RNA sequence: GUUCGCGAAGUAACCCUUCGUGGACAUUUGGUCAAUUUGAAACAAUACAGAGAUGAUCAGCAGUUCCCCUGCAUAAGGAUGAACCGUUUUACAAAGAGAUUUA
């Protein structure tokens, strides 16, 4: 509801969350269909909660062992930043991915001792708490992000907006400074009119 | 009250016989948020109406007449009411009786119950004006309404005070042939807000016609606000009737007076 | 002033005749119909028991710089609407008072933002100012085409019979209609005349009048209701040479009457509206040849 | 839908079809009549190629009466 | 809400969107309250929107620590026996589902069927006895005062 | 057949031509501006003609 | 008429004060009088330099 | 409908069933909102135009605007985002000559 509220209409997603253009695009369609990074990392959020619910779906179905299962979960949640790919719109989550890795290192030679190099292992609860607090910590995020996307869909944005100084605008700056300083001290000087 | 209050309000069209929410295909895909089709080109997107109301057959009592509702259904009048007698609004033409309890409410809203706005729209279509009480409506596009049958001049103008006699009290009726269009004033607003919708993309057929079957081809006649009468044979009858009105205005307006002393 | 603003401006009859009412406030609901600008929508019932919910739909300001109701618009004093207020009063100050309304966005919102009063608003919201223009008002009180070929149509015209008793006919031929006297006061007149009030539920009579050949048809279904249509009518005038023809009467104005004894129907008073107008100009001398 | 905003004439008047689709069709020729009337009176000074471009109008304007007389 | 196309629901559109700043908190109640691999099926309490913009799961998952420990620990052990034991283990597909099929509606496709056998370790009766009886509960001992 | 108006390029574009475009109305003076707003509506209503 | 005025418990999803937009208005200025710019004087002489 | 009474009838023997009749209990939802054309998305496409400082090609920052777009953004992009490139007459005097008027 949000893409053709925005008039995007050529972009399709899929039902496993993945944003895909219908046809080649001019460049007036390319500037209009920048989508931030609120809505991607929004959308590449519900992409995993998908990813996990379908195999929970799977199992239920009957189409998948219980021990399958279990190394589902273990699949998903150490692989998110090969499963989806929410490391581009915040890099940060690279913490977690690391977290993710490294726990699954320690969860196996725990696990695999004497037993081969099979994928048979299942426990995900390590690895649980590191996306269950990362979500902890990007509900107010996201929050901002969003909240300010759609009130600016339902109001616009706003008129008064004031370009704070940079350091590409300095120089800039610099300038109308001082001709506005040397504008009053010779016009105080004139005669008169 | 023979042929309104008598019998009970009937169920127009089926809920299943009711046409589809999305509109005909004119683009490439469907818009969810905005209810139309998006890429490619805009077509025409006129269609004769299915529907119309047949007012000695249709009208009578609702669930609105029980409750007091003041406003009409407003797809009593395109024909489309799918609720029949179990419908809040009230499903019958405009009398006297009614627009005198619409009489402090149709100042600012239509008798559809829509609010009206403070100027018109650029082709003059849709709700209407508080500004200006027009009781005067553009009846245009007739020559898709016929199905592009010649006819004559008059005849036409038959088929204009035939319909829309039914539709309420008529001031006047005019029909200009250079212009191909017609201008029917009537006695109240609220006929002509009732008559507007009603007659909205209609057609001007009577199946005694050979193209009865093929009514629904056409494009359908476009019913819309007028502008004023350009022609001082007009406009003086319009300044000598804001004359009678304003002097009935000053009589009731030094009785308050009188109370107010 | 966001969080100092007037109470809202609202009439006695929009509230109704109740003691206490219930509103809802809302602090920017939706934005004005007249300046297109947000205000603080406020909404009521007259009773409990009501169905229909009563919206403010323009702001305080432009209800104030109109002196106006939010509700229903109508003037705050007199009751009466804006358009008609501004022609009240500019029969008595003999100058046009007219408060003007942009088209433009922009000019929507810059005309209310201004604290002046627009048309009428300096006369009302002054008690003494309104008052005593009630008693200007009393002052007033105490005053209180021939290139056409249009043979082809008078033949239809009956023009040559009488109006009597003895012909059993279900049509009529009004002349003498003018440009006033709209469509509905003639049936009014008709069926005040035969008391078949509520005609239009049962089709008892159906009339057509061009306005532009100043004539008229009526027609009645079931014959028998045209010897009542008659023998109602008492008043004729004879022409000098015979031929009676009865007057329908409506208030100042006259119309005569000739069972046409056929369907005339629309196409019998023209098919052109240039030739329209000369078949008024036609009956024009008839008219005189009848009277005098 | 299939626009008739992209194709050509179509250049024979007989091989077209149904008359609800040779209206669109003709209107694909009245705005072309329309764009180049407008570039008729220009003072744009160009005396060889309004010339030219008269030629056109009256090619099209024979289509128009073409389109018509299929009808 | 599948379709949704007519007129009356132009309000409950606005909704949808001024639910998607609400949406990552309904991801950390959905994923918090997730089922553990001993349960079948396991049933959350939810708070919906009366135009079903948004389904938040209404419950925080307590659980007893060394309870929790212990049912850790006979998936744990269970998990190190089948891998031990089966000839070939074979991870499933992901995704599982394509991409073009919509989420298939529990009501039909799912509420009918049968869940599966849970993870559940063999169990001692007699070295176990004091667990064996609640130990895979989903809240184990909950009406026990 | 009547000139076509300029398309709006955004959505409060003002027709100037549709009404006084910013009113500033001159400060309400003392000196009684009445005969002489008559004769110019007068000359502008002649003007028009 | 005495008015009992209260509050709706708004929707929280649905967005609050639905008639607020980010528009742009022209103000026009209010001026009932006059602020006299009270200078003193008619030097002046100027000396053809400056 | 429940519960407390009171009365009448029948089974009863003071209890049960029936229907008469006082109480008590429980008390004013929802709508800023009606279901396709006529109360307002936009974009593609056809055609034409063809691209800041320059001789020529190439980096850009800004600034003013009743223009905004994307973006979460006070970051940054949008052609240096665009528009700008035109129109242009009186706070007006002092001094010195030849025609023409006046009365
Ligand atoms: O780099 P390697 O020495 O070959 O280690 C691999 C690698 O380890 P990681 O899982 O930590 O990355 C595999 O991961 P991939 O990058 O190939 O996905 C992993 O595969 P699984 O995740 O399927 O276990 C596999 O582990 P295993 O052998 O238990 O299957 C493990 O090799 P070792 O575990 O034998 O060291
Ligand atoms: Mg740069
Ligand atoms: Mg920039
Ligand atoms: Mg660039
Ligand atoms: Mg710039
Ligand atoms: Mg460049
Ligand atoms: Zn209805
Ligand atoms: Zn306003
Ligand atoms: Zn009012």
């Amino acid at each position: 509801l949000l893409i053709h509220r925005k008039g995007l209409t050529y972009l399709h997603l899929d039902y496993n969350f993945n944003l895909k253009p219908t046809k080649t695009l001019t460049t007036k369609e390319r500037k209009k269909s920048r989508l931030g990074n609120s809505f991607h990392l929004m959308r590449e959020l519900l992409k995993m909660m998908k990813l996990i619910v379908d195999t929970h779906v799977q199992f239920r179905l009957g189409n998948v062992d219980a021990f399958q299962l279990a190394d589902g979960i273990h699949y998903i949640l150490n692989h998110i930043g090969q499963l989806t790919g929410i490391y581009r719109y915040k890099y940060k989550v690279m913490h977690q991915i690391r977290a993710c890795k490294d726990l699954k290192h320690i969860i196996y030679y725990k696990f695999n001792k004497n037993l081969g190099k099979g994928p048979g292992c299942g426990f995900w609860q390590p690895a649980w708490r590191v996306w269950l607090n990362f979500l902890r910590g990007t509900i107010p995020l996201l929050e901002r992000y969003i909240g300010n996307l759609i009130t600016r869909q339902f109001e616009g944005r706003s008129n008064e907006i004031v370009k704070t100084t940079t350091k590409q605008r300095l120089d800039a700056y610099y300038d109308l400074e001082l001709r506005n300083s040397v504008m009053d001290d010779i016009l105080e000087m004139m005669p008169e009119s | 009250m023979t042929s309104w209050r008598d019998k009970s309000a009937k169920v127009q069209v089926k809920e299943s016989e009711l046409p589809s929410s999305i509109p005909a295909q004119t683009g490439l895909t469907f818009n969810i948020w905005y209810n139309k089709w998006s890429q490619g080109f805009a077509g025409n997107t006129r269609f004769v109406s299915p529907f119309a109301l047949q007012p000695q057959l249709h009208s009578g009592k609702t669930r609105g007449d029980n409750d007091g509702q003041l406003f009409f259904c407003l797809f009593f009048a395109k024909g489309m009411c799918c609720l029949g007698p179990k419908c809040e609004y009230l499903h019958h033409i405009p009398d006297e009786e009614d627009i005198g309890k619409l009489a402090l409410r149709t100042e600012v809203l239509d008798c559809f119950g829509r609010e009206k706005f403070a100027d018109y729209r650029e082709d003059m279509g849709g709700i209407g004006s508080f500004r200006k009480k027009n009781k005067t409506l553009y009846v245009g596009g007739i020559d898709g309404a016929l199905n592009s049958k010649h006819l004559k001049p008059a005849q036409i103008e038959s088929r204009i005070r035939f319909v829309f006699s039914r539709l309420g009290d008529i001031d006047r009726i005019r029909y200009v042939e250079s212009k191909n269009c017609g201008f029917v004033k009537f006695k109240y607003q609220a006929n002509a807000e009732f008559a507007k919708e009603a007659m909205s993309n209609q057609t001007l057929l009577l199946p005694s016609d050979k193209e009865w079957d093929d009514r629904r081809e056409g494009t359908g006649l476009l019913v819309k606000w007028a502008n004023e009468d350009p022609d001082p044979a007009a406009q003086k009858r319009l300044q000598e009737e804001l004359k009678l009105e304003s002097l009935n205005m000053m009589v009731h307006l030094i009785n308050n007076n009188t109370n107010s002393a | 002033d966001e969080i100092n603003e007037p109470p809202p401006n609202i009439c006695e009859q929009c509230l109704g005749d109740e003691a206490n009412i219930r509103m809802t406030k809302i602090p920017q609901g939706s934005e004005c119909k007249i300046c297109t600008l947000p205000f603080t929508l406020y909404h009521f019932k007259t009773s409990k028991r009501s169905n229909n919910i009563i919206k403010t739909l323009i702001c305080v300001r432009c209800a104030t710089q109109r002196n106006i109701c939010q509700c229903c618009m109508l003037d705050s004093r007199w009751h009466i609407p804006i358009q008609l207020r501004d022609h009240l009063i500019s029969l008595v100050n003999e100058e046009n008072v007219m408060t003007e309304e942009a088209k433009n966005d922009m000019m929507k919102r810059f005309l209310s933002l201004k604290n002046v009063k627009l048309g009428g608003a300096q006369i009302t919201s002054d008690p003494s100012e309104a008052d005593n223009i009630v008693d200007k008002l009393k002052n007033i009180l105490l005053r209180a085409y021939a290139s056409v070929d249009i043979s082809h149509i008078l033949k239809k015209l009956p023009l040559n019979e009488s109006f009597l008793k003895n012909p059993s006919t279900k049509s009529f031929f009004l002349y003498n209609i003018d440009a006033s006297i709209p469509e509905w006061k003639i049936t009014d007149t008709v069926s005040q005349l035969l008391g078949i009030k509520k005609w239009k539920d049962g089709n008892s009579l159906s009339l057509i009048v061009n306005h532009k050949a100043k004539c008229g048809g009526l027609r009645f279904q079931s014959s028998e209701l045209g010897e009542r249509f008659v023998s109602k009518i008492s008043e004729t005038l004879v022409t000098p040479k015979g031929l009676k023809r009865g007057v329908l009467l409506i208030d100042r104005f006259r119309i005569f009457i000739i069972p046409w004894s056929s369907g005339f129907s629309a196409a019998s008073f023209g098919t052109n509206t240039a030739e329209n107008i000369k078949l008024s100009l036609s009956l024009n001398k008839l008219i005189q040849l009848e009277l005098g | 839908y299939k626009d008739y905003s992209r194709y050509q004439r179509p250049r024979n008047v007989s091989k077209v079809k149904s008359i609800k689709e040779a209206n669109e069709w003709k209107r694909q020729v009245s705005k072309e009549i329309k764009q180049k009337s407008t570039r008729i009176y220009d003072p744009s000074l160009n005396e060889m190629q309004i010339a030219e471009l008269n030629d056109e109008l009256n090619n099209l304007f024979k289509e128009w009466k073409r389109w018509q007389w299929h009808i | 809400h599948s379709d949704m196309a007519s007129k009356m629901y132009n309000t409950d559109k606005k909704a949808f969107l001024g639910a998607l700043k609400y949406l990552p908190h309904a991801i950390l109640k959905l994923l918090e309250n997730m089922p553990h691999p001993w349960e079948q099926a396991k049933e959350v309490k939810v708070l919906y929107h009366t135009s079903g913009a948004i389904t938040f799961v209404n419950e925080t998952p307590r659980v007893i620590e060394p309870v929790y420990t212990a049912q850790w620990s006979a998936t744990w052990i269970a998990m190190r026996r089948e891998k031990r034991d089966r000839t070939h283990f074979k991870r499933m597909r992901f995704p599982p589902f394509d991409d073009d099929e919509p989420p298939l509606s529990y009501e039909q496709h799912i509420e009918n069927i049968e869940p599966l056998d849970p993870i559940n370790l063999p169990l001692d009766s007699q070295d176990d006895e004091y667990v064996k009886d609640w130990l895979y509960d989903s809240r184990p001992l909950e009406e026990d005062s | 057949v009547a000139i076509k108006k300029p398309k709006k390029k955004y959505g409060t574009d003002i027709d100037y031509n549709e009404d006084i475009v910013y009113e500033q109305a001159p400060m309400p003076g003392i000196y009684d501006t009445s005969t002489e707003d008559r004769q110019i509506k007068k000359k502008f209503e002649q003007f028009e003609r | 008429h005495h008015i009992e005025v209260v509050s709706k418990q708004m929707d929280p999803l649905l967005p609050r004060f639905v008639g607020k937009k980010a528009r742009k208005v022209v103000a026009p200025t209010e001026n009932d009088e006059v602020v006299p710019v009270l200078h003193m004087d008619g030097g002046e002489a100027d000396p053809n330099e400056w």
